[PDB]
Protein backbone atom coordinates (compact mmCIF):
# COMPACT_ATOMS: atom_id res chain seq x y z
CA UNK A 1 0.00 0.00 0.00
CA UNK A 2 1.62 3.68 -0.98
CA UNK A 3 0.86 5.88 1.76
CA UNK A 4 0.33 9.89 1.30
CA UNK A 5 1.47 12.34 3.98
CA UNK A 6 -0.35 15.37 4.08
CA UNK A 7 1.20 16.85 7.63
CA UNK A 8 -0.60 19.76 7.93
CA UNK A 9 -4.71 19.40 8.30
CA UNK A 10 -4.57 23.27 7.54
CA UNK A 11 -2.45 26.44 7.03
CA UNK A 12 -3.45 30.20 7.08
CA UNK A 13 -2.51 32.83 5.36
CA UNK A 14 -2.74 36.08 4.19
CA UNK A 15 -4.50 37.37 0.76
CA UNK A 16 -1.99 38.13 -1.84
CA UNK A 17 0.95 36.66 -0.40
CA UNK A 18 2.02 33.03 -1.05
CA UNK A 19 2.05 29.28 0.67
CA UNK A 20 2.68 26.06 -0.06
CA UNK A 21 1.22 22.60 0.63
CA UNK A 22 3.30 19.57 1.23
CA UNK A 23 2.44 15.73 0.15
CA UNK A 24 4.96 12.78 0.85
CA UNK A 25 4.22 9.24 -0.37
CA UNK A 26 5.85 6.27 0.80
CA UNK A 27 7.09 4.97 -2.26
CA UNK A 28 8.46 7.56 -5.21
CA UNK A 29 5.85 8.11 -8.04
CA UNK A 30 8.23 8.60 -10.85
CA UNK A 31 7.99 5.76 -13.09
CA UNK A 32 9.90 4.14 -16.20
CA UNK A 33 8.33 6.34 -18.97
CA UNK A 34 9.87 9.16 -17.33
CA UNK A 35 6.36 10.90 -15.69
CA UNK A 36 5.74 11.32 -12.35
CA UNK A 37 1.65 10.13 -11.18
CA UNK A 38 0.71 12.43 -8.86
CA UNK A 39 -2.52 14.11 -9.11
CA UNK A 40 -3.83 17.64 -6.63
CA UNK A 41 -7.08 18.23 -6.20
CA UNK A 42 -9.54 20.87 -4.43
CA UNK A 43 -12.39 20.83 -3.08
CA UNK A 44 -14.35 24.30 -3.32
CA UNK A 45 -16.78 24.31 -0.03
CA UNK A 46 -19.97 22.25 -0.78
CA UNK A 47 -18.35 20.98 -4.21
CA UNK A 48 -17.03 17.70 -5.52
CA UNK A 49 -13.20 17.55 -6.08
CA UNK A 50 -12.14 19.38 -9.11
CA UNK A 51 -8.32 18.78 -10.70
CA UNK A 52 -5.34 21.37 -10.50
CA UNK A 53 -2.41 19.99 -10.83
CA UNK A 54 -1.45 16.75 -13.03
CA UNK A 55 1.74 14.84 -13.60
CA UNK A 56 4.83 17.29 -12.61
CA UNK A 57 3.55 20.27 -12.35
CA UNK A 58 0.74 20.59 -15.41
CA UNK A 59 -1.98 22.63 -15.13
CA UNK A 60 -5.78 21.72 -15.69
CA UNK A 61 -7.35 23.75 -18.17
CA UNK A 62 -8.77 26.81 -16.16
CA UNK A 63 -6.62 26.99 -13.72
CA UNK A 64 -4.64 30.24 -12.65
CA UNK A 65 -0.91 30.15 -13.42
CA UNK A 66 -0.73 31.41 -9.53
CA UNK A 67 -0.89 27.52 -8.78
CA UNK A 68 2.19 25.46 -9.23
CA UNK A 69 3.72 22.02 -8.24
CA UNK A 70 7.00 20.26 -7.53
CA UNK A 71 8.80 18.33 -5.71
CA UNK A 72 11.53 15.11 -5.50
CA UNK A 73 10.04 12.08 -5.96
CA UNK A 74 8.65 11.15 -2.86
CA UNK A 75 8.34 14.43 -1.54
CA UNK A 76 5.98 16.97 -3.83
CA UNK A 77 4.69 20.52 -2.72
CA UNK A 78 1.78 22.37 -3.93
CA UNK A 79 2.72 26.00 -4.39
CA UNK A 80 -0.22 29.23 -4.79
CA UNK A 81 1.46 32.33 -5.87
CA UNK A 82 -0.80 35.59 -4.71
CA UNK A 83 -3.58 33.88 -2.70
CA UNK A 84 -6.90 35.07 -3.84
CA UNK A 85 -10.43 35.15 -1.03
CA UNK A 86 -11.59 32.66 -3.85
CA UNK A 87 -8.88 29.82 -3.29
CA UNK A 88 -10.23 28.65 0.09
CA UNK A 89 -10.76 25.46 0.27
CA UNK A 90 -9.15 21.56 0.84
CA UNK A 91 -6.16 20.41 -0.73
CA UNK A 92 -5.78 16.61 -1.85
CA UNK A 93 -2.94 14.61 -2.74
CA UNK A 94 -3.20 11.72 -4.86
CA UNK A 95 -1.01 9.03 -6.39
CA UNK A 96 -2.06 6.65 -9.24
CA UNK A 97 1.05 4.65 -9.87
CA UNK A 98 -0.19 1.55 -8.41
CA UNK A 99 -3.52 -0.10 -7.24
CA UNK A 100 -5.08 0.65 -4.50
CA UNK A 101 -4.67 4.67 -5.93
CA UNK A 102 -4.89 6.66 -2.16
CA UNK A 103 -5.21 9.84 -1.23
CA UNK A 104 -3.71 12.27 1.02
CA UNK A 105 -5.93 13.11 4.25
CA UNK A 106 -6.29 17.00 2.92
CA UNK A 107 -5.17 20.52 3.76
CA UNK A 108 -7.56 23.27 4.35
CA UNK A 109 -6.27 26.50 3.67
CA UNK A 110 -7.31 29.18 5.45
CA UNK A 111 -7.42 32.99 5.11
CA UNK A 112 -5.97 35.52 7.30
CA UNK A 113 -7.69 39.01 7.05
CA UNK A 114 -9.63 42.53 8.68
CA UNK A 115 -11.13 41.86 11.57
CA UNK A 116 -14.84 42.72 10.91
CA UNK A 117 -18.12 43.18 13.04
CA UNK A 118 -21.02 40.74 12.63
CA UNK A 119 -24.46 41.88 10.98
CA UNK A 120 -27.20 40.59 12.94
CA UNK A 121 -30.72 40.17 11.92
CA UNK A 122 -33.47 38.41 14.21
CA UNK A 123 -36.48 36.96 13.27
CA UNK A 124 -39.99 35.76 15.41
CA UNK A 125 -41.59 33.21 15.50
CA UNK A 126 -42.23 28.30 16.22
CA UNK A 127 -38.76 29.07 16.68
CA UNK A 128 -36.61 32.72 17.23
CA UNK A 129 -33.70 32.50 14.70
CA UNK A 130 -30.49 34.92 14.59
CA UNK A 131 -28.15 35.41 12.05
CA UNK A 132 -23.93 36.67 12.74
CA UNK A 133 -23.19 37.36 9.16
CA UNK A 134 -19.79 38.25 7.58
CA UNK A 135 -17.66 38.14 10.84
CA UNK A 136 -14.14 37.74 11.41
CA UNK A 137 -12.24 35.86 12.83
CA UNK A 138 -14.01 32.61 12.99
CA UNK A 139 -14.30 33.01 16.72
CA UNK A 140 -17.24 34.27 18.07
CA UNK A 141 -20.18 33.74 20.60
CA UNK A 142 -24.33 34.23 20.26
CA UNK A 143 -25.85 35.42 23.50
CA UNK A 144 -30.06 34.63 24.11
CA UNK A 145 -32.25 36.10 25.96
CA UNK A 146 -35.70 36.16 27.21
CA UNK A 147 -37.55 39.31 28.86
CA UNK A 148 -34.08 40.38 29.93
CA UNK A 149 -33.53 36.88 31.33
CA UNK A 150 -30.54 35.08 29.31
CA UNK A 151 -31.66 32.01 28.12
CA UNK A 152 -28.87 29.28 27.36
CA UNK A 153 -31.50 25.78 26.89
CA UNK A 154 -32.71 24.96 23.17
CA UNK A 155 -30.01 26.84 21.12
CA UNK A 156 -28.32 25.06 18.30
CA UNK A 157 -25.66 26.51 16.15
CA UNK A 158 -24.00 26.85 13.08
CA UNK A 159 -21.35 28.40 11.23
CA UNK A 160 -20.49 28.10 7.42
CA UNK A 161 -17.13 28.10 6.13
CA UNK A 162 -14.99 30.76 5.42
CA UNK A 163 -16.36 33.31 2.25
CA UNK A 164 -15.06 32.50 -0.53
CA UNK A 165 -15.51 36.46 -1.90
CA UNK A 166 -14.36 38.39 1.08
CA UNK A 167 -13.06 35.76 3.79
CA UNK A 168 -15.13 36.47 6.50
CA UNK A 169 -17.35 33.55 8.53
CA UNK A 170 -21.29 33.40 8.94
CA UNK A 171 -23.53 31.97 11.94
CA UNK A 172 -26.84 30.80 12.26
CA UNK A 173 -28.23 30.45 16.04
CA UNK A 174 -32.20 29.08 16.92
CA UNK A 175 -34.02 29.37 19.88
CA UNK A 176 -36.62 26.96 20.14
CA UNK A 177 -39.52 27.40 22.25
CA UNK A 178 -43.35 25.76 22.97
CA UNK A 179 -45.39 27.21 20.51
CA UNK A 180 -45.96 33.98 27.97
CA UNK A 181 -42.66 36.83 27.79
CA UNK A 182 -42.17 39.67 25.60
CA UNK A 183 -38.17 40.69 24.75
CA UNK A 184 -36.54 38.46 22.91
CA UNK A 185 -32.58 39.44 22.28
CA UNK A 186 -29.65 37.86 20.06
CA UNK A 187 -26.21 39.77 20.65
CA UNK A 188 -22.70 38.62 19.45
CA UNK A 189 -19.22 39.19 21.30
CA UNK A 190 -20.42 48.38 22.32
CA UNK A 191 -21.74 44.99 21.59
CA UNK A 192 -23.85 43.85 18.51
CA UNK A 193 -27.81 43.18 19.38
CA UNK A 194 -30.58 42.72 18.33
CA UNK A 195 -34.01 42.01 19.59
CA UNK A 196 -38.03 42.82 19.24
CA UNK A 197 -41.44 42.64 21.06
CA UNK B 1 -19.00 16.54 -19.91
CA UNK B 2 -21.36 15.17 -17.41
CA UNK B 3 -21.86 12.42 -14.92
CA UNK B 4 -25.44 12.68 -13.45
CA UNK B 5 -26.06 10.91 -9.79
CA UNK B 6 -29.07 11.18 -7.94
CA UNK B 7 -29.38 13.47 -5.11
CA UNK B 8 -29.37 10.87 -1.96
CA UNK B 9 -30.49 7.58 -0.97
CA UNK B 10 -31.93 6.11 2.23
CA UNK B 11 -30.67 2.62 3.11
CA UNK B 12 -32.15 0.31 6.00
CA UNK B 13 -29.42 -1.03 7.62
CA UNK B 14 -28.53 -4.81 6.45
CA UNK B 15 -30.49 -3.88 2.97
CA UNK B 16 -27.79 -3.19 -0.34
CA UNK B 17 -28.29 -0.20 -2.87
CA UNK B 18 -27.10 -0.05 -6.28
CA UNK B 19 -25.74 3.69 -7.30
CA UNK B 20 -26.07 5.33 -10.96
CA UNK B 21 -23.67 7.25 -12.91
CA UNK B 22 -25.01 8.39 -16.11
CA UNK B 23 -22.38 9.80 -18.55
CA UNK B 24 -22.77 11.68 -21.43
CA UNK B 25 -20.77 14.50 -23.22
CA UNK B 26 -17.95 12.82 -24.27
CA UNK B 27 -17.09 8.98 -25.39
CA UNK B 28 -18.14 6.95 -22.38
CA UNK B 29 -16.03 3.85 -23.77
CA UNK B 30 -12.82 5.56 -23.90
CA UNK B 31 -12.66 6.59 -19.42
CA UNK B 32 -12.29 4.82 -16.74
CA UNK B 33 -15.14 4.96 -13.93
CA UNK B 34 -13.42 5.04 -10.90
CA UNK B 35 -16.02 5.48 -7.40
CA UNK B 36 -14.56 7.25 -4.50
CA UNK B 37 -16.37 7.78 -0.97
CA UNK B 38 -16.31 10.55 1.81
CA UNK B 39 -17.94 10.39 4.78
CA UNK B 40 -19.52 13.93 6.33
CA UNK B 41 -16.55 16.05 6.98
CA UNK B 42 -13.75 13.86 6.12
CA UNK B 43 -11.09 12.86 3.85
CA UNK B 44 -11.52 10.97 0.69
CA UNK B 45 -10.98 7.18 -0.28
CA UNK B 46 -11.18 5.20 -3.54
CA UNK B 47 -12.92 2.39 -3.62
CA UNK B 48 -12.57 0.65 -7.19
CA UNK B 49 -12.82 1.59 -10.72
CA UNK B 50 -14.16 0.12 -14.15
CA UNK B 51 -12.67 0.28 -17.70
CA UNK B 52 -15.94 0.26 -19.66
CA UNK B 53 -14.18 -0.62 -22.86
CA UNK B 54 -12.76 -3.94 -21.84
CA UNK B 55 -14.72 -4.47 -18.67
CA UNK B 56 -11.64 -4.53 -16.47
CA UNK B 57 -12.07 -3.73 -13.03
CA UNK B 58 -9.56 -3.19 -10.06
CA UNK B 59 -10.55 -3.20 -5.93
CA UNK B 60 -9.35 -1.71 -3.00
CA UNK B 61 -8.92 -4.74 -0.70
CA UNK B 62 -11.17 -2.67 1.56
CA UNK B 63 -14.20 -2.67 -0.28
CA UNK B 64 -13.78 -6.34 -1.84
CA UNK B 65 -16.57 -7.76 -0.23
CA UNK B 66 -18.72 -4.43 0.03
CA UNK B 67 -19.21 -3.61 -3.69
CA UNK B 68 -19.22 -4.48 -7.53
CA UNK B 69 -18.79 -2.01 -10.32
CA UNK B 70 -20.71 -2.46 -14.02
CA UNK B 71 -21.57 -0.68 -16.41
CA UNK B 72 -24.05 -0.86 -19.34
CA UNK B 73 -22.11 0.53 -22.62
CA UNK B 74 -25.89 0.79 -24.16
CA UNK B 75 -27.06 3.22 -21.61
CA UNK B 76 -23.08 4.85 -20.97
CA UNK B 77 -24.53 4.40 -17.60
CA UNK B 78 -21.93 3.01 -14.95
CA UNK B 79 -23.12 0.96 -11.40
CA UNK B 80 -21.67 0.57 -8.06
CA UNK B 81 -23.62 -2.02 -5.78
CA UNK B 82 -22.89 -1.86 -1.79
CA UNK B 83 -23.72 -4.88 -0.11
CA UNK B 84 -25.51 -5.03 3.50
CA UNK B 85 -25.24 -1.63 4.70
CA UNK B 86 -23.89 -0.71 8.25
CA UNK B 87 -23.84 3.11 9.45
CA UNK B 88 -20.12 3.45 8.72
CA UNK B 89 -21.51 3.03 5.04
CA UNK B 90 -22.65 6.34 5.38
CA UNK B 91 -21.24 9.11 2.69
CA UNK B 92 -21.40 10.66 -0.09
CA UNK B 93 -20.40 8.11 -3.20
CA UNK B 94 -18.79 10.33 -6.30
CA UNK B 95 -18.22 8.56 -10.10
CA UNK B 96 -14.94 10.27 -11.50
CA UNK B 97 -13.92 9.64 -14.93
CA UNK B 98 -10.51 10.12 -16.31
CA UNK B 99 -9.32 9.00 -19.88
CA UNK B 100 -7.43 6.20 -20.96
CA UNK B 101 -4.62 7.77 -22.17
CA UNK B 102 -4.85 11.66 -22.04
CA UNK B 103 -3.65 12.06 -18.00
CA UNK B 104 -4.93 15.88 -17.48
CA UNK B 105 -8.73 14.76 -17.85
CA UNK B 106 -10.24 13.83 -14.86
CA UNK B 107 -14.03 15.02 -13.90
CA UNK B 108 -15.94 14.52 -11.03
CA UNK B 109 -19.94 13.80 -10.48
CA UNK B 110 -21.96 15.51 -7.97
CA UNK B 111 -21.98 12.36 -5.78
CA UNK B 112 -24.66 10.87 -4.38
CA UNK B 113 -25.64 10.99 -0.09
CA UNK B 114 -26.41 8.05 1.16
CA UNK B 115 -27.83 7.57 4.40
CA UNK B 116 -27.79 3.84 6.13
CA UNK B 117 -30.80 3.86 8.62
CA UNK B 118 -33.90 2.54 10.30
CA UNK B 119 -35.88 5.79 10.56
CA UNK B 120 -38.58 7.19 7.77
CA UNK B 121 -38.52 9.81 5.36
CA UNK B 122 -39.95 13.46 6.66
CA UNK B 123 -40.07 16.11 3.71
CA UNK B 124 -38.88 19.56 5.40
CA UNK B 125 -41.29 21.96 6.65
CA UNK B 126 -39.86 25.41 5.12
CA UNK B 127 -40.37 28.89 6.64
CA UNK B 128 -41.34 32.68 6.80
CA UNK B 129 -38.47 34.95 8.52
CA UNK B 130 -39.28 38.74 7.35
CA UNK B 131 -37.58 41.60 9.10
CA UNK B 132 -39.35 42.01 12.08
CA UNK B 133 -32.00 44.40 4.38
CA UNK B 134 -32.23 40.21 5.15
CA UNK B 135 -34.81 38.03 4.59
CA UNK B 136 -34.68 34.50 5.45
CA UNK B 137 -35.59 30.93 5.26
CA UNK B 138 -36.05 28.16 7.79
CA UNK B 139 -36.44 24.67 6.14
CA UNK B 140 -37.29 22.51 9.53
CA UNK B 141 -38.10 18.99 10.47
CA UNK B 142 -36.46 16.72 6.76
CA UNK B 143 -34.91 13.31 6.59
CA UNK B 144 -33.06 12.83 5.60
CA UNK B 145 -30.19 15.08 3.96
CA UNK B 146 -29.84 16.46 2.21
CA UNK B 147 -32.51 19.35 0.88
CA UNK B 148 -31.72 22.16 -1.44
CA UNK B 149 -32.09 25.98 -1.58
CA UNK B 150 -31.55 28.79 -3.87
CA UNK B 151 -32.68 32.08 -4.46
CA UNK B 152 -26.47 34.57 0.71
CA UNK B 153 -25.59 31.78 3.62
CA UNK B 154 -27.01 28.53 3.63
CA UNK B 155 -26.04 27.21 6.68
CA UNK B 156 -25.25 23.10 7.76
CA UNK B 157 -27.91 21.10 8.51
CA UNK B 158 -28.40 20.72 12.25
CA UNK B 159 -29.17 17.36 13.70
CA UNK B 160 -32.45 17.51 15.94
CA UNK B 161 -33.17 14.48 17.23
CA UNK B 162 -33.81 12.06 14.23
CA UNK B 163 -34.77 15.49 12.52
CA UNK B 164 -32.63 18.24 10.49
CA UNK B 165 -32.97 21.96 10.52
CA UNK B 166 -31.66 24.26 8.29
CA UNK B 167 -31.85 27.64 7.57
CA UNK B 168 -30.56 30.34 4.88
CA UNK B 169 -30.15 34.27 4.64
CA UNK B 170 -30.45 36.62 1.93
CA UNK B 171 -29.19 40.40 1.83
CA UNK B 172 -30.45 42.77 -0.54
O1 LIG C 1 1.45 0.44 -13.92
C1 LIG C 1 0.61 -0.34 -13.42
O2 LIG C 1 0.87 -1.53 -13.11
C2 LIG C 1 -0.79 0.17 -13.18
C3 LIG C 1 -0.82 1.34 -12.22
C4 LIG C 1 -2.18 1.99 -12.22
C5 LIG C 1 -2.52 2.60 -13.56
O3 LIG C 1 -2.63 1.89 -14.55
N1 LIG C 1 -2.71 3.92 -13.58
C6 LIG C 1 -3.03 4.63 -14.81
C7 LIG C 1 -1.82 5.46 -15.21
C8 LIG C 1 -0.56 4.66 -15.35
C9 LIG C 1 -0.26 4.02 -16.55
C10 LIG C 1 0.92 3.28 -16.68
C11 LIG C 1 1.80 3.18 -15.60
C12 LIG C 1 1.50 3.81 -14.40
C13 LIG C 1 0.33 4.55 -14.28
P1 LIG C 1 -4.22 5.42 -14.69
O4 LIG C 1 -3.90 6.53 -13.74
O5 LIG C 1 -4.66 5.76 -16.06
O6 LIG C 1 -5.33 4.47 -14.05
C14 LIG C 1 -6.67 4.49 -14.54
C15 LIG C 1 -7.60 5.23 -13.57
O7 LIG C 1 -8.77 4.89 -13.48
N2 LIG C 1 -7.11 6.26 -12.88
C16 LIG C 1 -7.93 7.03 -11.95
C17 LIG C 1 -7.18 7.86 -10.95
C18 LIG C 1 -8.08 8.71 -10.08
C19 LIG C 1 -8.62 8.19 -8.91
C20 LIG C 1 -9.54 8.93 -8.15
C21 LIG C 1 -9.91 10.21 -8.57
C22 LIG C 1 -9.37 10.74 -9.73
C23 LIG C 1 -8.46 9.99 -10.48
Amino acid sequence: DIVMTQAAPSVSVTPGESVSISCRSSKSLLHSNGNTYLYWFLQRPGQSPQLLIYRMSNLASGVPDRFSGSGSGTAFTLRISRVEAEDVGVYYCLQHLEYPFTFGAGTKLELKRADAAPTVSIFPPASVVCFLNNFYPKDINVKWKIDGSERQNGVLNSWTDQDSKDSTYSMSSTLTLTKRHNSYTCEATSPIVKSFN
Amino acid sequence: VQLQQPGAELVKPGASVKLSCKASGYTFTSNWINWVKQRPGQGLEWIGNIYPDSYRTNYNEKFKRKATLTVDTSSSTAYMQLSSLTSDDSAVYYCVRKHYSYDGVVYWGQGTLVTVSAAKTTAPSVYPLAPVVTLGCLVKGYFPEPVTLTWVHTFPAVLQSDLYTLSSSVTV
